[PDB]
RNA sequence: UUUGCUCCACACAAUAUAGAUGGAUACGAAUAAGGCGUCCUUGUGGCGUCGCUGAACCAUAGCAGGCUAGCAACGGUGCACUUGGCGGAAAGGCCUUGGGUGCUUGCUGGCGAAUUGCAAUGUCAUUUUGCGUGGGGAUAAAUCAUUUGUAUACGACUUAGA
RNA sequence: AGAACUGGCGAUGCGGGAUGAACCGAACGUAGAGUUAAGGUGCCGGAAUACACGCUCAUCAGACACCACAAAAGGUGUUAGUUCAUCUAGACAGCCGGAACCGGCCGAAUGAACUA
RNA sequence: GGCCAGCAUCAGUUUUGGUGGCAGGAUAAAUCCAUAGGAAUGUAGCUUGCCUCGGUAAGUAUUAUAGCCUGUG
């Protein structure tokens, strides 16, 4: 449909977000999700936290570099379950991962881009109410991840600027709203009232 | 079984106000101001008379049900917190060595200070949660007391300092020395 | 004006296959608003083409197209069949392809 | 198994020269067909009277229309079953809008509860509870409460595109 | 100083909720909840938009802010009463969510030459606006 | 080492391309709650409203958009310029002052369109390189060899030499 | 390790059981359109993040015949049952009076053993 | 007539819809109509005891200022 899709991580699965964006690469879409640190998993803090401790004790015995990394960051986290459910060793694989990438914050570009969010993967709908639930942030940064707290000092200093703008925003489309308000009533009004608008 | 409607009900006394938006509680007394939040639990406060305050779960399976009466009780320590008060009394005990318990403060700290328990060089120290402010009994011995409108904050804090006193490596039904809660009621008293 | 667009979005997805093997004589395509077997029967007959670009110029433009039809439709999503002059070449999996409005019953 | 109608099934043992005009036995089977639902009959009909398929013949077929469908009622329900250490009977109560509608619900619970497939049960009796507080359970009890109502919180919506450029609301 | 909690305060399935359909045969119709069965099933009539007297899960419905006065357990005409009586199919019309069913309708039956009927207008619309919006 | 380099301008050569073809259209937070409007004693406030999907919103007419004329507005919109402010997460982009050049489908006109013959994407994106003209700009090093021993199997390492 | 009958492997590919001689499905000239079996339809991966009723929260949850092993035994987790019995002859609890029994307070169910 | 398309009319195979007329059954069951009966998750009326012109609590009352259940036809 678009270009490219931003997708807020903030309050989705991990695994029901990653199987999405894995389909819309492997279908063409390029993805970029943002906010990876404020994804969900499902249950509660310990249980993933002892997951990952798993997943980290595996490694090549006689080497440990050739054997599997544990990356600690949300994206990477993130990244993991969505190359995870991608065919990735083949070229088309590679091809579907680079319509990909996953950010912790919201750089840049895209923090005055327009970020969506997929139902399918979102915490609120998916869980009953009331089942303990990770964030990931949170877990990344008991197993090593260093970077929570600037993510937090820039999200929030970045927060901020979304109000100001947001603000003019909401009073701009004030006086727009009081604009379409006198229009309303004329003769152009009521025509395109008939036919729906 | 999924019961349709349960539900019970704070009763507000006189002198408090209580404001519930989403699940954030704050409880104005004559004492005090307490605030609490429930956004765990999944239930819904509804004003009634002003006197009264109800707090429902729907639909609610076994243990959501359970769940509801610890909100009310919450609340309601919430209430009684804020205007008859907390005050946890806790008397030393010591079979030999006197136990020397103080008041320090560093860094603008204030600490219960616990010296010579069974005779031990090492010096304990619970520091004093806000809120609580402490008082040796005066006119009867070796008590302490611990007062302010926050059971838990308070009756953590007794707990803190009876739990620094724990005895190692000797039989405990023995050696009975420490620093446990004698008595537990309000501040205003004939309430 | 802005847009000249006769056709309607399409994608190339997979050819036909079970899980084990495939047959490249048949594509699936996912056409944009596009959603329910019933949304699909419009489309079928209809004529898709997958345009690319090359390096030799040919009848005059470097410009080239494959050309085919909407043959039937495939499961509950309204994703749609479809089979092509020449079999497309499966490095176009989730390339952009073009379903036109023609042959019309409308 | 399947969604269910309600046969009369009639039948006798065949006529014996000695012994014409035989006795007429009828049963009330809950099938989702009349071939299922006359083996049944053949089935009890083996776990009554002596009596096979074979020595036997079937009189009558007649499906049988709840006589108000759109009345809610509360139904009794006695069912025997058979558990993996020994077979048992039971009561449960159904709330619903007719009897063939209550079987239904009633083989999902003894599936969903205990692990009860089609073939361990035996429906014994459906009735109707004529009147209240003949009613014995709880769970439909609770129903049953003058002027009832209630809210369905924490309202979802499925999506019909996978991408959504609100954020959702749960509401009511 | 008085208490002020809040409310959140939902629509209830109740005897007499008038109750708008989402999926089925009748799907986009206005019933009404006649009686209750569990906490998921419900039974409805609707029959002054011709749905019949059904049981049928809350899921396949959408409840309505619009309540009328009506009986438990009342049969169907009883239902075309007391409907009529308090005006339902008035109050569900002057509502904002009928009126954006309505809306979406009509720009589902416009034709490719109404549709272009609809952009010169826009455009229209648009310079007078745009013109106010520069002095104020 | 024949005139080599680089930034900006344009010309054509070619070479590719995981796949332009109206627009990636910006609070944050809650979800057993919130968005917007408004009012006050500015609150965990009052009141009004909306939701039940973006099925929206914006844009969209004109030779792929030709040549022109008029009115009405004092608006929209593009290009180069300029005023000042802001953005370091990967800011490399957002906002604004001012004069200058263009478009307008807000409304009314004149001219053109065929014969590409009933369809054959019927050609409008962007990536890197090279070859040539003025318009700016810039005039080093590294390696071998020699040397050193804080280094070293050899390579490498560390010193030194107009 | 050794008999019975039959179907198989061996001598046989093909679809399915991720993998696999013997299982399921189906037995093979070369191709085409259609429909299917066994097995499947979050994503890898063709195909419903399909509909519906329950059950389940695990600081070792669980997730499919052949099949890739766990048992006796316990739980006041939580579900639905069974047989007995108290309950508007205000029971069961926490106070309080009389001497466990009955009441003053209570305003609705509760106790026992067992099934899975 | 060399290869190729596109459309039309057909044929063989097939897939996806739309619409017409009939046959069953409890000659569907229901809704609806007429009628008799009855009950409470008891509507009006009445009485009653508190509680503020604002209704509340429990007795009485079977269609009344709602309705329902059940048989009959
Ligand atoms: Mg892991
Ligand atoms: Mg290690
Ligand atoms: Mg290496
Ligand atoms: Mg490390
Ligand atoms: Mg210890
Ligand atoms: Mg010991
Ligand atoms: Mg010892
Ligand atoms: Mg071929
Ligand atoms: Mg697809
Ligand atoms: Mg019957
Ligand atoms: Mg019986
Ligand atoms: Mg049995
Ligand atoms: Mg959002
Ligand atoms: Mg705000
Ligand atoms: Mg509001
Ligand atoms: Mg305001
Ligand atoms: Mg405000
Ligand atoms: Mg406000
Ligand atoms: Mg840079
Ligand atoms: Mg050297
Ligand atoms: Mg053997
Ligand atoms: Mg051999
Ligand atoms: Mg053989
Ligand atoms: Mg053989
Ligand atoms: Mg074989
Ligand atoms: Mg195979
Ligand atoms: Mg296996
Ligand atoms: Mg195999
Ligand atoms: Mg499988
Ligand atoms: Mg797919
Ligand atoms: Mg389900
Ligand atoms: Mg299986
Ligand atoms: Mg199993
Ligand atoms: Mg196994
Ligand atoms: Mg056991
Ligand atoms: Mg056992
Ligand atoms: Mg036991
Ligand atoms: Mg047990
Ligand atoms: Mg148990
Ligand atoms: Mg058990
Ligand atoms: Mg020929
Ligand atoms: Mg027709
Ligand atoms: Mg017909
Ligand atoms: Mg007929
Ligand atoms: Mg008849
Ligand atoms: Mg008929």
């Amino acid at each position: 449909v678009e270009p490219v899709v931003v997708i807020d991580g903030k309050g989705h699965l991990v695994g029901r977000l990653a199987s999405v964006v894995a389909k819309q690469l492997l279908n063409g879409q390029k993805i970029v999700v943002v906010r990876a640190e404020e994804l969900n998993i499902s249950g509660e803090f310990f249980r993933n936290k002892l997951k990952y401790h798993d997943f980290l004790r595996k490694a090549t015995a006689f080497n440990k570099t050739r054997g599997p990394f544990h990356f600690r960051a949300p994206s990477r986290i993130f990244y993991k379950a969505l190359r995870g459910m991608v065919s990735h060793k083949t070229a088309r694989g590679k091809a579907a991962l680079e319509r990909l990438k996953v950010f912790e914050g919201i750089p840049p570009p895209y923090d005055k881009k327009k970020r969506v969010v997929v139902p399918q993967a979102l915490r609120v709908l998916r869980l009953k109410p009331g089942r303990k639930y990770t964030t990931l942030g949170k877990l990344s940064t008991s197993v090593g991840w260093k970077y929570e707290d600037v993510v937090a000092k820039l999200e929030a200093k970045r927060k901020v600027s979304s109000a100001e703008y947001y603000a003019k925003k909401r009073a701009f489309t004030k006086k727009v709203a009081s604009a379409n308000a006198t229009a309303a009533e004329s003769d152009v009004a009521k025509q395109l009232a008939a036919l729906g608008y | 079984m999924k019961y349709i409607q349960t539900e019970q009900q704070i009763e507000v006394p006189e002198g408090v106000t209580v404001s519930i938006k989403s699940r954030i509680v704050k409880v104005v007394g004559p004492r005090g101001t307490l605030t609490k939040n429930l956004k765990h639990i999944d239930v819904t406060f509804t004003k009634v008379n002003n006197q009264l305050i109800k707090v429902a779960v729907h639909n609610g399976g076994r243990k959501h049900v359970a769940a509801l009466r610890t909100v009310k009780s919450l609340v309601d320590n919430m209430i009684t917190g804020v205007t008859k008060g907390y005050k946890y009394k806790m008397r030393y005990v010591y079979a030999h060595f006197p136990i020397n318990v103080n008041i320090v403060e560093k860094d603008g700290a204030k600490f219960i200070e616990v010296r010579n328990f069974l005779g031990d060089k090492k010096i304990r120290n619970v520091p004093v949660r806000d809120g609580v402010t402490i008082e040796f009994s005066t006119n009867v011995k070796d008590e302490i007391v611990l007062s302010g409108n926050s059971v838990e904050d308070v009756s953590q804090n007794a707990a803190d300092l009876q739990q620094i006193c724990r005895v190692r490596n000797k039989d405990i039904r023995k050696f009975l020395d420490g620093i446990y809660v004698s008595h537990k009621g309000f501040i205003t008293e004939d309430l | 004006a802005e847009s000249h667009r006769l056709y309607v979005k399409g994608k190339h997805l997979s050819y036909q296959r079970s899980k084990r093997v495939n047959n490249p004589n048949v594509s699936l395509i996912k056409i944009e608003g596009v959603a329910t077997p019933q949304d699909a029967q419009f489309y079928l007959g209809k004529r898709i083409a997958y345009v690319y670009r090359a390096s030799k110029e040919v009848r005059g433009s470097k410009i080239r197209v494959m050309w085919g039809k909407v043959t039937r439709t495939h499961g509950n999503s309204g994703v749609v069949r479809a089979t092509f002059r020449n079999n497309l070449p499966a490095k176009t999996f989730g390339a952009s392809v073009r379903i036109f409005l023609y042959p019309s019953n409308i | 198994m399947a969604h269910f109608k309600e046969y009369q099934v009639i039948g006798r043992r065949l006529p014996t020269e000695s012994v014409p005009e035989p006795k007429l036995f009828r049963m009330r089977i809950f099938a989702s067909n009349e071939v299922i639902a006359k083996s049944r009959y053949w089935y009890f009909l083996q776990k009554l009277h002596k009596v096979k398929k074979a020595s036997g013949e079937i009189v009558s077929i007649n499906q049988i229309n709840e006589a108000h469908p759109t009345k809610v009622k509360n139904f009794g329900v006695w069912v025997r079953y058979d558990s993996r250490s020994g077979t048992h009977n039971m009561y449960k109560e159904i709330r619903d809008v007719s009897r063939v509608a209550a079987v239904e619900t009633l083989y999902q619970d003894m599936a969903a509860r205990h692990r009860a497939r089609f073939r361990s049960i035996h429906i014994l009796k459906v009735a109707e509870i004529e009147k209240t507080a003949d009613v014995k359970r709880q769970y439909v009890k609770q129903f049953l409460t003058k002027d009832l109502k209630f809210p369905l919180p924490h309202r979802v919506q499925k999506s019909t595109k996978t991408f959504s450029y609100k954020r959702p609301s749960t509401f009511y | 100083t008085d208490s002020i909690v809040k409310a959140s305060n939902w629509r209830l399935v109740e005897v007499g909720r008038v109750v708008l359909i989402k999926k089925g045969q009748s799907a986009g119709k206005l019933a009404a909840i006649v009686e209750i069965i569990d906490q998921k099933k419900v039974l409805i009539d609707g029959p002054k938009a011709g749905v019949p007297r059904q049981a049928i899960n809350l899921g396949q419905v959408v409840l309505t802010p619009l309540t009328f006065a009506l009986p438990r357990g009342a049969r169907t005409a009883t239902v075309s009463k007391k409907w009529a009586a308090a005006a339902v199919c008035e109050k569900w019309a002057a509502s904002s969510w009928a009126k954006k069913i309505a809306q979406r309708e009509r720009r589902a039956a416009l034709t490719d030459f109404e549709r272009f009927q609809v952009m010169v207008l826009r455009k229209q619309k648009r310079y007078t606006v745009k013109k106010a919006l520069a002095k104020a």
